[PDB]
């Protein structure tokens, strides 16, 4: 009953229902644990999936926390921790996996949750939980690349893989070469930094940072010592490291955005497609304008001048040498704690 | 309003609130050596109108200020294609001609000029005392502009000439988001345009931007010998721009002491003779889909490559 090892299976093939069996194992899930769609074909499922496996994993039925908030984001929708609504949803699902009394009940709770939740969100929240619970330390989480390649690779290679896997028997299959320097041509000097910007290691680093220092969740997960300063310092070392690369590609140091009104010159077309959402990360044209936001579904109604305002407030607070509490009390930006 | 707030003239609507930012910064920058007057020292050169432009930090301070004005400027709607075209008016060409030089070429060099410092040498024996000053100078030139009218009727137009570098620091063609701030005003004057083709000649020493050379070296204006940038000995590339705007919209209601008299003196004239914003048409962000001066231009505008040449040699003034 190595729950720990069995939890790792929940990362295998995130869009495949859990009853299809991961690695060499299958879960034996209660009938009320199946979704409404697949409950009717329960018998057939057992037949193929259930029988072909070496290890069958019994899941004990339990009473389940309220999963509405985490289910409220759609299975074919996109997931961003930058959008407040999604942060709030993730925070809650994290609390739920943190709060299970038992590593066995975590297994049972996750098995239930998995095919009812957005896979990206499931990966995030489950990961943050496994990294923080006492009973799930020392656990070798799969790289996000390994389980969601769609966020890391030219969308063109998926059919190249689909074909190779389908036509060629495995022992004979050729590795697929991942394109590099593929997002832009020589006419865009910015393409020179492909090896920094589009390197799975640095993007994983950015992702890992939001796994260890999430912005909303249980106190235990959020409140790390000096996390406000690490935020500053990490983003600051990235720019230092990014400028080092620029100097090595005959470019200038990177220039801040002048303001939030003038166009952004450098466009970008990522060439990524999401197999979860079956929708792209739309590129941004050259010379695009920042526009007032009214995203009803995302729950974002915010003008550019609302952003201008926060920045102004923040600059006033930096110049004053203190921030003002929600009550009106002064907290000094001293030498020890000001940066945090 | 913003300029009166920032300078802090008397006309500022609330000097208590917005303070006296520009003047006091000057004073701050001029007092770093003795801010509490314990060393009984006066202000550096930045503390004096007479002398402030000498110090490199003048441009740094004023650039900081400009960013504030720019922050207002980018809030205004881009000028529309409607707002820029002068319907019926179309500028086909502008060239610059100098004496003894190829078309589309400006020329700069050094010059020596004498000035009598005798009226200023207190307690020195009377008589002429000549100081010889060395300073930039350009060779005289004329714009030639071709405008096609197309109305059956006479049309009045403001001719607005600017000039900018072609390329950024790195020798790359500049883009409008940057170029517009690098446009130097060279002349503004009114013309009458007969129906059909018009050929306008305009000499350099007519520029409304400048004042005679006689008034510097023996009615506010830039000194004539600094009209043209230094340029380079191998040749420095610039973009010359001209726009012919519709004077019937640019016209100012006031009528005071031939409309073509464009010499403006702030004391003399009660009102500024052009309703457009100073710096028009470059003072705002480009309308959607304009990235460079090539795409900005309406028919009543025109662009020309110009080569600015510097010769490192000294002439006695002719
Ligand atoms: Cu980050
Ligand atoms: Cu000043």
């Amino acid at each position: 009953m190595n729950y720990k090892k069995n939890l790792l299976l929940l990362y295998d093939r995130p869009r495949e229902p859990i009853f299809m069996g991961k690695g060499k194992s299958v879960f034996d899930v209660p009938d009320n644990y199946l979704t409404d769609r697949y409950r009717p074909i329960g018998p057939e499922i057992q037949n193929r999936f259930g029988e072909l496996a070496e290890e069958r994993i019994p899941v004990r039925s339990i009473a389940l926390p309220d999963l509405r908030i985490p289910m409220s984001l759609g299975r074919q929708e996109q997931f961003s921790l930058f959008i407040p609504r999604h942060r709030k949803i993730a925070a809650r699902l994290i609390d739920i996996f943190m709060g299970m009394r038992n590593i066995e009940e975590l297994q049972s709770c996750a098995v239930f949750a998995r095919d009812r939740i957005n896979p990206y969100l499931f990966n995030y929240a489950l990961s943050v939980a496994l990294l923080h619970r006492r009973d799930t330390k020392n656990l070798d989480l799969p790289s996000v690349v390994e389980v969601f390649p769609d966020k890391y690779v030219d969308s063109r290679v998926f059919e190249q893989i689909r074909e190779e896997a389908t036509v060629v028997p495995e022992g004979m299959r050729m590795p697929i070469v991942i394109p590099k320097d593929f997002t832009a041509s020589d006419l865009d000097e910015e393409h020179r930094l492909w090896y920094f910007r589009e390197d799975i290691g640095v993007n994983l680093h950015h992702w890992h940072w939001h796994l260890v220092y999430p912005g909303d969740g249980p106190d235990s997960v959020v409140r790390k010592d000096r996390r406000g300063e690490l935020f500053y310092y990490m983003h600051s070392q990235l720019i230092a490291r990014y400028n080092f690369e620029r100097f090595c590609n005959r470019l200038q140091r990177v220039k801040r955005l002048n303001n939030l009104r003038e166009p952004i010159a450098e466009g970008y077309f990522p060439k990524l497609d999401s197999l979860v959402a079956s929708r792209t990360w739309p590129g941004r044209v050259d010379n695009a304008v920042i526009k007032d936001l009214n995203r009803e579904l995302d729950q974002i109604k915010q003008d550019v001048s609302d952003l201008e305002r926060w920045i102004d407030r923040i600059y006033e607070a930096v110049h004053q040498g203190y921030v003002v509490d929600e009550s009106g009390n002064r907290i000094f930006l001293d030498e020890e704690k000001g940066i945090d | 309003i913003l300029g009166n707030i920032i300078e802090s003239s008397i006309l500022s609507p609330n000097r208590q609130l917005y303070g006296d930012m520009h003047n006091v910064g000057h004073v701050f920058l001029s007092y770093t050596h003795d801010p509490d007057h314990r060393h009984l020292e006066s202000f550096g050169v930045m503390g004096d109108v007479a002398t402030a432009m000498r110090d490199p930090v003048f441009y740094r301070w004023h650039s900081f200020i400009d960013d504030i004005f720019q922050e207002h400027k980018i809030k205004l709607p881009a000028y529309t294609k409607s707002q820029l075209t002068y319907e019926g008016i179309s500028v086909t060409g502008i060239i610059v001609q100098s004496e003894g030089a190829p078309v589309n070429t400006l020329h700069t060099y050094w010059q020596q000029s004498d000035v009598d410092l005798s009226r200023g040498m207190d307690f020195v024996p009377r008589g002429n005392v000549f100081a010889r000053f060395t300073h930039l100078q350009h060779a005289p030139f004329q714009y030639v502009i071709q405008i096609d009218n197309t109305s059956d009727a006479q049309r009045m137009g403001f001719v607005r000439i600017f000039m900018a570098p072609k390329n950024d620091e790195r020798g790359q063609p500049m883009l409008f988001r940057d170029q517009r701030l690098f446009m130097v005003e060279m002349d503004k004057f009114l013309v009458a345009l007969r129906p059909g083709a018009n050929r306008i000649r305009r000499r350099s020493n007519e520029s409304t931007v400048t004042i005679p050379f006689e008034r510097t070296f023996r009615g506010c204006g830039w000194p004539a010998h600094m009209l043209v940038p230094k340029g380079l000995p191998e040749g420095f590339p610039a973009d010359l721009f001209v726009m012919v705007s519709n004077y019937e919209d640019d016209r100012v209601v006031q009528d005071l002491v031939c409309n073509d008299a464009a010499s403006y003196c702030g004391v003399r004239d009660r009102l500024y003779p052009d309703r457009k914003a100073m710096g028009f048409p470059f003072d705002r962000l480009a309308r959607t889909g304009v990235d460079r001066l090539s795409n900005f231009v309406t028919p009543n505008m025109a662009i020309q490559s110009v080569n600015v040449i510097h010769i490192d040699k000294t002439v006695p003034r002719t």
